[PDB]
RNA sequence: UAAAUAUAGUUUAAAAACAUCAGAUUGUGAAUCUGACAACAGAGGCUUACGACCCCUUAUUUACCCC
């Protein structure tokens, strides 16, 4: 059961943290949304109730996370689940002959920096707070999970930022786990989708109608709710550990 | 009315009139407003029909010999499912064309300036163009601008697609192409232009008027890229084809496919295969 | 949820597929135990109660399974979930040099027909009877849930017809995914690792204890109940579809 | 260098067998094409020359394998390399809720047998014979190299049968080459995409050329010589084990 | 035939750039060792003769491997190939609970650049430098060869960076080939293994005799002649883009 | 200014063939089926009608530029 956990949701004041936030305090879970400071996550953490509060950070940065996961034990005083759902894209090839258009450096550096360096920068400072824990009756003393794509393992054309920084998210969770399995803490991954966020909205409408239509079953994007299920999900399982989820209602991406 | 009475004499003295015609038919003879607009437009349905007749009868001679056949008379890979397969491998390529695609803007702009029959056309047209960008092994990024939501080419254009309209890989907006694009990466292609087009451009955004002008107004689209300081450019056709006969506007299926060919480091040569061969007596 | 679902459960009797029963059942759904006559399937469903019956197949056998589909109809009404978890294991090494021993042709062949055809014959026929379902409010027809192994991805020595088997599951999953997206049945694998299945315990003690500690975290073998919970968590989540799930604590087997 | 090796090439009578045995034959290598009696497979071996000889048998018989091999030890001596390239593919539905028509059990079956069932045949007693042989300076007795398809990662429609048979194939390289690896017998696969072999060459060119365009780059259909030449790569370096190559222009199928 | 190829090799001063690099000359190609200017690569490029110059640089600057492209160009006319080997490693956990030490920020940072932000800095400019050529009869302009890791796969434990930044390179390996596949440019990976470079010969002679012990055959450390041979099968082969090769003897690691 | 010319997807012939659009889960003739589209430059006429003939506009090509 995750009734009376503490989940520190990164990227909560929207999408795929959002959709868990809500579900995980519904289930009777205390929740910390890790946001940045224009995310509007104040607003979204007061209509969740009192056991939700936003904690301003960047993920990027040593001293946010370290704010926030402090704003956090002060709170709720422990740590037992952090989501890592943060996490930003830029379409851009490689490189295209016809335009003679390089893919910038920045471009693939900020992705980096969000996505994978900002996930192992949350996920290296929330093992330290939830090493702090007594372990329970299965000793174990934390969930974490984290947020790759399908893009890990069929990134499209103009996806290859994102899809070395998920790759990334992909290839750090077996060792990770592996490192933190003396203590207890349990690190899983999934990698969802074509989800309702958006990251996907931002597409042209028609292009998401057709993404949504080659879904095999059921054809349409993923809800976030589905999301915050499996992530229910892993957390009451004690036996997932070190493990990639695709949830994608079954779709490979073409080019 | 009375044109239904009217009509009726018409059949008797055998003017070339169909049999049947149907009340929405009727509305489309009151635009008619001479003898000779009449004679032209009964010479069309009377025509209309008879390829229906002609082709039909052709229909149950060719299912009657499908089943006299029948009655007469492994290990594979694949399931036979390509017409489907390549329907789903070109709406991949149009959802990249959308985000990654060099725009081309079919303009809109020209309902003012056609008739009925003219604006038909321009609707077909305008499907034999999309269909073509569609199979391309690098197809465009097609812009419908000046697309008036409830305008007649609308209409037209979603009774031809019906659902299919709302699924097009194509962005159709009310807005101009000025308002989309910088105006300096704007080349407005007419045969009307001073300036004949030598290359193909991957950084312009070419514009291409769907105005079917049988009814012949030259300048028009050139004025159109005058009153906003475009840029145009014409097809090389004087200088690569030993022209002979007809009109040196080519048709929108017949643009798109030059420029297809174009993008695709296709020459010259190549790229005005597409000219109709009437026209001219070959490459000099 | 799973209340009021039909749930049919092959190698219910015992193991993997009896905690699944045990679970549903107790959830409010209805099982059907699909095991062989000698496994005792009778005083499980007994034991269960009045929503689970058992019915007596081989999974290698298309009368036999036929026959069991035609029971879970005439009691139930209807099949929503499958759910495959019948299967034996050898240990036979392909080719012994010091002791000129070849692995015998009949075992690899038994081994493919009770974990690889057999999942397959259940899954071709079940879809039949899922197909007969009214679509749900989400166009859904059933879920169909088989058990490969993490021996499909590290098999160990001597593993080599049971790897070959669960290879086979986890390579056909996608295919039948995709076959059966039309009709709005999801197909989706779990690939446990160390259970404590009467199958792991028939090994010498010293094996099993060790393999315990083998496991990162939690240092133990698999709860049956654990496959149970992520059975369920399949069947609720909608958009889960076309995927190998590895239940294993994280473990890689070795050689 | 393959000069002096023995190859025992399954399927060695068309396609890639035949091709793997032109190039190995070329490069000085000897040949034992193992094909079925109904194949051109004597017109080939005496097209290649005196190092090639046509081994008669059925893959999923012992003792046509067993005759076979005795061949090979008469006529060359030894057995330094296997090629399985033997199978067969069939494209069925699982099930069809429109026609009401369910995959057979039989095509299943018969698939899993020569592809799965007919490749563990010939390793496991090829491992037998080149388990005689004298280890060379590494220590290596032989090498086996197993034909598997994209279609085990991304099985389309109506490949169930197919991926099952090649997912199985899969699963079962990493075990064998455990199992052989104290006798220093290399097992490899390989996953070649869509490949000119007559099967697809005899399609509709229509079909042709739409699946041509659907590999991103070389875009046209594999050579068989392409696969040939990637097996002597496999022949020639020592470190390659275990390992599974994807030989398909980068393709992904699509359902 | 590589013969006439012009070859960049990213850290060809030493361990598997090296071997590439000497290989390729060889076997008739020229190469540009691109790598700091400490490396010492100058002497290496001397030692190879006039189809080898250095280039020093480094990868994680535009302008530095500019400046080398630049010299690639000037001596040799165009690049036909790009080897990324250049990569460093750390050995920290991500949080040791005993000693309340936490891994830094800055170490996963520093691996991130120089393995994976490095190597797409390289293929991005590369394939700048790729998309001049004319394509060959093939229509290929070039092959890009990267260097992933076996810890992409299964990390070890302290091993979180580096399985990042090879996870990173193996994510976005499809992504690019599928970017490059218009241009003609062929995006490959290779997952070495544990090899007798520099650093894991430097080891202790402990760690370094159980761990080549662990491959199961050959029972040693991969050969960087063997990573050079398998980087000419690539070239070589106009049909391998997209995909990820293991070259590890079939090890699979431990925690 | 004069004479020939002008097929709006293409060509042929004096109505076809090839194409185009929508639908299709096609068991390998889908090599099909059901629909959509159907305008010989344009306008106006004459005629029992004709794609004939008579006019005007526009365009193309070849001659020619003031009597
Ligand atoms: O009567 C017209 C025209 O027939 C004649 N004319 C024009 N060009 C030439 C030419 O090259 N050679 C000859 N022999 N005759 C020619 O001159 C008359 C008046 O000229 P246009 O009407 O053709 O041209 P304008 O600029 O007057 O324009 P518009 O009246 O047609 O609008
Ligand atoms: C048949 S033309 C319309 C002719 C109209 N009289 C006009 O003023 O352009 C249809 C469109 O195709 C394009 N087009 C046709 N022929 C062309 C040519 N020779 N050169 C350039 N563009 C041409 C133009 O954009 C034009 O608007
Ligand atoms: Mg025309």
């Amino acid at each position: 059961s995750v009734k009376g956990l503490v989940a520190v949701i990164t990227g909560g004041a929207s999408g795929l943290g959002l959709a868990t936030a809500e579900r995980l305090v519904g289930q009777g879970a205390s929740a910390v949304l890790l946001d940045l400071p224009n995310s509007g996550g104040e607003a979204q953490a007061k209509k969740l109730g009192n056991n939700c509060v936003f904690a301003p950070a960047d993920v990027t940065s040593e001293k946010d996370v370290q704010t926030a996961l402090a704003l956090a034990k002060g709170k709720f005083g422990r740590v037992d689940v952090a989501v890592n759902c943060a996490g930003i894209a830029v379409a851009s090839k490689t490189y295209n002959l016809k335009k003679g258009q390089t893919h910038t450096l920045e471009d693939f550096q900020r992705v980096l920096d969000v996505n994978l360096m900002g996930t192992f920068n949350v996920i290296r400072l929330v093992a330290g707070e939830m090493g702090q824990n007594e372990p329970d009756q299965g000793g174990q003393r934390g969930v974490i999970i984290n947020t790759a794509s399908v893009a890990a393992f069929e990134g499209q054309v103009g996806q290859a930022a994102y899809s070395a920084s998920k790759g990334g998210i992909v290839g750090m969770t077996l060792p990770i786990a592996r490192d933190l399995a003396p203590i207890g803490i349990r690190v899983m991954t999934i990698a969802p989708g074509l989800f309702g966020t958006p990251l996907l909205t931002s597409l042209p409408e028609k292009v998401c109608n057709f993404l949504a239509s080659q879904v095999p079953f059921p054809s349409r994007l993923g809800d976030p709710a589905e999301y915050a299920h499996l992530v229910q999900a892993i957390i009451e399982n004690p036996f997932l550990n070190g493990e990639v989820i695709r949830l994608d209602g079954a779709i490979r991406m073409q080019p | 009315a009375a044109t239904r009475e009217f009509i009726e004499m018409w059949r008797l003295l055998g003017r070339e009139v169909p049999e049947h015609i149907t009340e929405e038919e009727l509305k489309t003879l009151m635009e008619c407003v001479s003898n000779t607009a009449k004679k032209k437009y009964l010479k069309y349905l009377y025509t209309k029909e008879k390829v229906k007749k002609a082709r039909q009868i052709k229909k149950e001679m060719k299912a009657a010999a499908r089943e006299e056949a029948k009655n007469i008379k492994k290990n594979f890979l694949f399931l036979r499912l390509w017409d489907r397969n390549m329907d789903i491998a070109m709406g991949w390529k149009g959802a990249q064309a959308m985000q990654f695609g060099q725009p081309l803007v079919f303009d809109m702009a020209y309902e003012n300036y056609m008739k009925r029959k003219e604006l038909q056309n321009t609707v077909s047209q305008l499907l034999e163009s999309e269909g073509w960008n569609r199979r391309n092994v690098d197809p465009f990024h097609i812009y419908f601008c000046n697309l008036k939501i409830d305008g007649a080419l609308h209409r037209e254009l979603v009774k031809r697609y019906q659902e299919k309209w709302d699924k097009l890989l194509l962005t159709s907006t009310e807005k101009s192409h000025v308002d989309l694009f910088p105006k300096d990466s704007i080349i407005y292609l007419t045969a009307d232009s001073p300036n004949v087009m030598t290359t193909f451009r991957h950084d312009k955004v070419y514009v291409i008027g769907s105005f079917v002008d049988k009814s012949m107004q030259p300048g028009t689209s050139l004025a159109k890229a005058k009153r906003l300081n475009l840029a145009t450019e014409c097809l090389p056709l004087d200088k690569y084809l030993q022209w002979e006969i007809g009109n040196k506007n080519l048709t929108l299926d017949q643009m798109i496919r030059i420029l297809l060919c174009l993008k695709n480091n296709g020459n010259w040569q190549e790229a005005l295969q597409f000219v109709p061969k009437r026209k001219h007596t070959g490459f000099l």
